């Protein structure tokens, strides 16, 4: 199920994040990059499903295998309510990936001025 | 049928993002080539492999940085982008045949 977990976290399909949660499917799946299904939700904006699979426990600081957290990924793509509700979850706004990139780099960097004023506010 | 329109309604909005960062990623840099694998090689192969799954179409994508000769690493970013949306006309090209 951890790959039909990640499939659907990344295409958005609410329905089916909800069934494979209730039939036991692992939050922590990882696919071949790293990344787990909150990852993968929280970079295309999908809140439903980013709060489904943080009320059933996802690490909300998990690093992919290119040092990316969810964070991360979110400041990249440019989604503010997904930033603050990681935020609120205890996303660390400190993360680095290898060369030394935060989450505020990533916004600064993308031209995601909002997001990039939110997180420096929480640092 | 349905998942099939999912996955492409699911590509296009990831495609949206992708289409304008790419353009300000630095492919050179070590954060640039790790976020365009990231974020934008990794879900790709997943959405391909998603919409050629239910049409028997096994393909697998790679990236081809040959053909983007660019000291640039932006124009690099925005090259590579441009063969992830070829990719994707190429098996939509693959499915409508496979549906006529």
């Amino acid at each position: 199920l951890g790959k039909k977990l990640l499939e659907a976290a990344l295409i958005g399909q609410d329905d089916e994040v909800r069934i494979l949660m209730a039939n036991g499917a692992d939050v922590n799946a990882m696919d071949n990059f790293g990344h787990t299904p909150l990852h993968l939700a929280a970079m295309m904006g999908h809140l439903e499903i980013v709060e489904v699979l943080l009320k059933t426990g996802a690490d909300v600081n998990a690093f992919d295998l290119t040092g990316f957290t969810p964070l991360h990924l979110a400041a990249y793509a440019g989604h503010l309510e997904i930033v603050e509700v990681l935020l609120k979850h205890g996303a660390d706004v400190n993360a680095q990936d290898q060369d030394g990139a935060t989450p505020f780099d990533l916004a600064a960097w993308l031209g995601n001025e909002d997001i990039a004023e939110v997180l420096q506010k929480a640092a | 049928i349905k998942a099939f329109e999912e996955t492409l309604k699911g590509f296009e909005t990831w495609l949206k993002v992708a289409m304008q960062k790419a353009t300000l990623i630095d492919y050179n840099s070590l954060t640039g080539q790790a976020l365009f694998q990231s974020a934008i090689y990794a879900p790709a192969l997943s959405f391909f492999s998603s919409m050629g799954a239910p049409f028997g179409i096994i393909e697998t994508f790679t990236l081809a940085p040959t053909k983007c000769p660019y000291l640039d690493g932006l124009k690099i970013s925005a090259c590579l982008m441009e063969q992830v949306i070829q990719n994707y006309r190429m098996i939509v090209a693959l499915i409508q045949n496979k549906l006529s």
